[PDB]
RNA sequence: UUGUA
RNA sequence: UUGUA
């Protein structure tokens, strides 16, 4: 079970953002991967996360997207080839 | 008139560094030391399993320098025809950070015979952000937990000294030019290292 | 039970540096400044000139850096869209280093309404009246025409910054800067691996 | 009026090649420029050089050669594009 | 070959 | 993407 979150700060962190998800009150993350700019490590601003449940999944779906990380909406979709290219061309 | 004798800077300000000709060095062979994992997926496994038991690796690499024709060489370790490293490695959990290179110092270049580094400069650092190649010499702003962290220490010589090299690996003497914006050569840190020595005052014995 | 007081580790093994938010620190403008050179050929006809009777050139530059998010920002001065160069210049005939950075930033960002400096990061030779700078001298060359020296500026917790007209004055975060010699030079672009060996702190 | 030079190891400075022209009977020497990698700087073994007197030159052709700078011996040329492509190619080496 | 408001 | 002895 895996996801893609987006629209957020290349300052947004792994740590800080399981928060977000806590707030929610999840706890599922299994594993979080940053993409990011193999040049200089940039972060995007986006991640593939990684979870375990499913409700919850519905709840990071359903409800995420309505809150503020940095002043950001975490535009969550799941993990599709067809998704990923607007997150970079975002990066543009 | 009478000579004035300039002072001693600052270390800070101006760090004066010793260098011999790379001759004053003899080299000796030993048993070859296998590297502790192998393949390049082989290790970064290694890596996950091990980082979840102990946590983010600590690697310490010294920087050993002599010179010929004033112009300084790093002495680089050298696996089969194209890989380099430089003699050092990985920490066991809790060590100083200095003891641990000269453990793997002697570990890989010592003398048959109880020697002494001086070591007292940190050159570098470079941290792996997530599970792969990628290193950077600074942690990212989403990085909240790095999966490796790798400190460089000038490694000073004496005007004269004696090292064994396992069998496998051969040992090389880097001039700067040849590193320099060479980074498909030889890596990022090798390669940079021109540049993180730049800073050094040094004398051609 | 009982903890051993740490020993003091030398500061050439690990220099621990104070950093503070960007936005402490704010800008004023100021009069214009132009270059003693203006033209490309210009310097460089300077440089060969002034060389035969001074000497060699010794520049000095200060690298001036700030943090936010946790990412230090070096302070880079910039016109057109296109040229970053850090605070500084050429040295006077016989004057000290470290004296003679502050009197070229105060000269350059001035506080009509002061300067720490003990650290020296890098070192770069310009083996003939051309463009190309080395971190080095090679060994064909036995007297080099310009000698820059860059310093590690230990800024106050907050302050302000008089800036000529013609220079915007922006703070590059590392990343911006790694790798990135077709964008701010050889010697900019290196500041980042140049800087990893301090202990930053971002208060 | 300007020659090549090479066979000239890396190390060899400015300094040290222009120490033995002058011991050569040759004073009048001219620009010394150097080829180098414009990557790493180090020198390519050889360096253009022009020369006043216009006879001298000969005497470097004769007599460079069969001379020793840092165990090699020169190899003094005139100016020529085909040289270049000559030295040039040497440099991968 | 970070250069010309 | 300096990586296979």
């Amino acid at each position: 079970i895996a996801l893609y979150i987006g629209n957020l700060t290349w300052w947004t962190t792994d740590e800080d953002l399981t928060e977000a998800v806590h707030s929610l009150g999840v706890n599922d993350i299994l594993e979080i991967k940053f993409f990011e700019n193999r040049a200089n490590g940039q972060s995007k601003g986006f991640a593939l996360v990684g979870v375990g449940s499913e409700a919850s999944s519905k709840k990071l779906m359903d409800l995420l997207p309505k809150r503020e990380l940095h002043g950001q909406n975490p535009v969550v979709t799941p993990v599709n080839k067809q998704f990923l290219s607007q997150f970079e061309m975002q990066s543009r | 008139g009478n000579k004035y004798i300039q002072q001693t800077k600052p270390l800070t300000l101006e760090r004066t560094i010793n260098l011999y000709p790379l001759t004053n060095y003899t080299f000796g062979t030993k048993e070859p030391l296998y590297e502790k994992d192998s393949s390049v997926a082989a290790r970064f496994q290694r890596m996950r399993e091990e980082f979840d038991k102990i946590g983010m690796r600590r690697t310490v690499e010294g920087v050993l320098i002599v010179h010929e024709h004033r112009l300084p060489h790093v002495l680089l370790l050298q696996l089969g025809t194209t890989f380099f490293k430089l003699p050092g490695g990985e920490l066991n959990p809790g060590e100083d950070e200095v003891e641990g290179l000269k453990r793997l110092m002697t570990e890989i270049l010592g003398r048959q015979d109880l020697q002494d580094w001086v070591i007292d400069d940190c050159i570098g650092n470079w941290w792996r952000p997530n599970f792969e190649p990628p290193q950077y010499p600074y942690i990212p702003a989403h990085i909240t937990k790095p999966k490796e962290h790798k400190k460089l220490f000038l490694v000073q010589l004496q005007e004269k000294a004696l090292f064994a090299v396992p069998k496998n690996y051969k040992l090389v003497a880097a001039p700067l030019f040849e590193l320099y914006d060479n980074a498909p050569g030889y890596g990022p840190i090798i390669s940079s290292l021109p540049q993180l020595l730049s800073r050094f005052n040094f004398i051609y014995n």
